[PDB]
């Protein structure tokens, strides 16, 4: 996501684009899986698992 | 032919042989070489050294 900033989009625009997807996070204090919205350091996700 | 008779060098010689003028001309052409080569050496060592600095992905996690 960070490679689109300053090339075809604005920083504030790419952040909104990434936040519409979900990524695996660190497990909580009990060890269960968690999810979080995307960041600029993430990669563009694909349609199939 | 006597060895005291030097051959003809007329068509390769300068018609005005000045020491100061003819030396400044030659040293200015080697200084131009040494100026550009010294500039190109800086761009070579900088290219290799800078590749050892933090990558794009590492810098994203600061
Ligand atoms: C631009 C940088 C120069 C590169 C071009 C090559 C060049 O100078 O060729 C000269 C060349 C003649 O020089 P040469 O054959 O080496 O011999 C002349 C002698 O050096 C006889 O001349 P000299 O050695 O007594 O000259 C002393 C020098 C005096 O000038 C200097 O000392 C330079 C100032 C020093 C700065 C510090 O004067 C110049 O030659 C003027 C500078 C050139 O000129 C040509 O052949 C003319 C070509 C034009 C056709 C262009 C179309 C294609
Ligand atoms: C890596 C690239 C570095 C380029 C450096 C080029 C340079 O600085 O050359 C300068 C000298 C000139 O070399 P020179 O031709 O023997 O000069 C004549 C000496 N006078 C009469 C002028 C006193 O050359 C030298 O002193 C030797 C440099 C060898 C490298
Ligand atoms: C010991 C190994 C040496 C390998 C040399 C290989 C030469 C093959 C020719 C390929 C071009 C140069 C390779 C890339 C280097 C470079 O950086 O080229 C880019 C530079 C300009 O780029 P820059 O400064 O603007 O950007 C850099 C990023 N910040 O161009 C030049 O100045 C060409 C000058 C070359 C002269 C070098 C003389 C030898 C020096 C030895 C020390």
């Amino acid at each position: 996501w960070r490679t689109l900033v300053g090339v075809s989009h604005t920083n504030e625009e790419v952040r909104n684009m990434a936040e519409e997807f979900e990524y695996d996070d660190e497990p909580d204090e009990q060890g269960n899986p968690k999810k979080r919205p995307g960041k600029l350091s993430d990669y563009i996700p694909g349609p199939y698992p | 032919k006597s060895t005291y008779r030097t051959p003809n060098f007329d068509d390769v010689l300068k018609e005005n042989n000045d020491a100061d003028k003819g030396r400044s001309y030659a040293y200015f052409m080697v200084g131009a070489m040494g100026l550009l080569s010294s500039a190109g050496a800086k761009s070579t060592v900088e290219t290799f050294i800078s590749s050892m600095t933090a990558t794009a992905d590492v810098l994203a996690m600061a």
